RNA sequence: UGUACAACGGGGUAUUGUAAGCAGUAGAGUAGCCUUGUUGUUACGAUCUGCUGAGAUUAAGCCUUUGUUGUCUGAUUUGU
RNA sequence: CUGAUAACCGCAGCAGGUCUCCAAGGUGAACAGCCUCUAGUUGAUAGAAUAAUGUAGAUAAGGGAAGUCGGCAAAAUAGAU
RNA sequence: GCAGAUCUUGGUGGUAGUAGCAAAUAUUCAAAUGAGAACUUUGAAGACUGAAGUGGGGAAAGGUUCCACGUCAACAGCAGU
RNA sequence: UAGCGGUUCUGACGUGCAAAUCGAUCGUCGAAUUUGGGUAUAGGGGCGAAAGACUAAUCGAACCAUCUAGUAGCUGGUUCC
């Protein structure tokens, strides 16, 4: 936390790369039911507990 | 028709800011000069000048002067003209004493 | 003084990320994990926690090698290659 | 426009803090264009952005009062609110008495 | 469209307490000069005195006013 | 990058809690209070009237604790020589 | 087979467009953008924190909040460009 | 003073700023002082300058899961003519 170990920074990289909405072209696919990103994590709303 | 007559006044803000909270005297001095010019000129839009906003506030919220000279002009609005085509524009005129000055129509020529 | 202003002083971690099970259940001062049990030689499971044996058992992960066993049994554990027949 | 960035950069470029910068509202469209620090260094150079010099904290009543105290005024009993050892300790008067004699 | 009404100004009333500015052989003394004195002066100097019952404020729920400037037909509803 | 009356914990952008470094002028005994310079804000829903009853802040002729379970709360007192 | 078990899950009412949105001394005028500005941005004022600060750095914690471009459905207990 | 406590108003608030906060008053303020990090001690066991106090809003005996749909002479319900 401002001075870190590599394990924590690697989990931040994974939590940053997941922090996006749907790709829009999945909304069109044959047999779709995916309507939004259900596993969205903000940093105000839900702490990650590392 | 034209009605672009510009007049001077002595507004007596002592008897308009009486009994009013000290952190609300100069805001009401502004909102009372607007009502004064709406009374005289008759138009609804009043524009103050920022030099007058300095001369109201020379002395904090609570040190509004008793009498201010005013030059009020009444001018017309254009270029997407307002709800009313005429508006007032209130300026100060510099004087060492606002004591003893009758109202005066200003000659602008 | 025991409610919210005592939750004020609360900035440390008893637990950090387990290396075996990756859960943040690994107690720092104890040097042991509470979910799996690392660094024990085992992986703690208790029959009173039958839901723990639902969360952490076989089938819940990838089965990176067991997945190819029953298939590999069905052929009788063949070794070698295959011949070519037609087209 | 929205000149948050440019006020920030102009403080960080001139070196004086944000409370003393002056982004004039006549050239304001040009200031919205000047986005990088290498543009702000031009806009400070010609005169679109200036310093807004220091608020004067004139120590000229300090000097007049101390000039009076040098001639022995403002030193009756009501101008004096701490004990006589607290104003000047006895230990310092004794040190000055005795290092002089010694 | 009126000995109307308003905003200012004027007068009375009233509160306080003698303004800013200028002047003074007033001012405890201090220095500084010279014919060095029999108020010797220059400069500093809280204050005091003269103009100064002055100046300020006076209606926001004071009074009065022939003065100066303005204002005076916007909306709605109503009947046996 | 924040290090907190919005970036951490308190279900919250919660007048709570949370370790430390630098630190100007005046008054004053002083890192007190009050005022300012350097920096930093001007964010906390606002407009109008301002009756009850309130919360916070006050003052009272004469008597002075008779008030109340009890001078509870205020008052006085205070700095320096 | 249902009317009620301070029954379970869910939904919706009156109360009610009320109680409330009142600590942290405080905001005002103009211009620009814009469909629209008590709240944005700039300028002019007025103020505050007053160097045990509402200032500069950081530890713990957070995890991308940092910075720019575009943008206002939802959030910022009013508003919002 | 800072800090650390938290006495009195039986003040504010009491569907709160807050599952114990705010204001004033007050105690203590160089030591049986405050406090960070590391570490030790764990449930009939710790730890206690002792109040049966504290042990992660839980304590004359923590929290979680299982035995367990525990037992109940005692409440409450118990569905069509």
């Amino acid at each position: 936390a401002a001075q870190k170990s590599f394990r924590i920074k690697q989990k931040m990289a994974k939590a940053k790369k997941q922090n996006r909405p749907l790709p829009q072209w999945i909304r069109l696919r044959t047999n779709n039911t995916i309507r939004y990103n259900a596993k969205r994590r903000n940093w105000r709303r839900t702490k990650m507990n590392i | 028709l034209k009605d672009v007559v510009t007049r001077e006044y002595t507004i007596n803000l002592h008897k308009r800011l009486h009994g009013v909270s000290f952190k609300k005297r100069a805001p009401r001095a502004v909102k009372e000069i607007k009502k004064f010019a709406k009374l005289h000129m008759g138009t609804d839009d009043v524009r103050l000048a920022p030099e007058l906003n300095q001369a109201i506030w020379k002395r904090g919220v609570k040190g509004v002067e008793y009498r201010l000279r005013l030059r009020i002009s009444r001018k017309r609005n254009e270029e997407e003209d307002a709800k009313n085509p005429l508006f007032s524009y209130v300026e100060p005129v510099l004087v060492a004493s606002a004591k003893g000055l009758q109202t005066v129509v200003v000659e602008e020529d | 003084g025991k409610g919210t202003p005592s939750f004020g002083k609360r900035h440390n971690k008893s637990h950090t990320l387990c290396n075996r099970c990756g859960r943040r259940s690994f107690h720092v001062q104890k040097k042991t994990c509470s979910s799996c049990g690392y660094p024990a030689a085992k992986t703690r499971s208790y029959n009173w926690g039958a839901k723990a044996k639902r969360r952490h058992t076989t089938g819940t992960g990838r089965m990176r090698y067991l997945k190819h066993v029953s298939r590999r049994f069905k052929n009788g554990f063949q070794t070698g290659s295959a011949s070519k027949a037609s087209a | 426009a929205n000149l948050r960035t440019q006020k920030r950069l102009a403080a960080s470029v001139v070196g004086v803090g944000k409370r003393k910068v002056w982004l004039d509202p006549n050239e304001t469209s040009e200031i919205a264009q000047a986005n990088s620090r290498n543009a702000i260094r031009k806009l400070v150079k010609n005169g679109t952005i200036v310093k807004k010099a220091v608020t004067v904290h004139s120590k000229s009543r300090t000097r007049a009062h101390a000039q009076s105290k040098r001639e022995g005024r403002h030193s009756g009993y009501g101008k004096r609110k701490g004990t006589r050892e607290a104003r000047l300790p006895s230990q310092v008067v004794w040190i000055r008495r005795l290092r002089v004699l010694r």
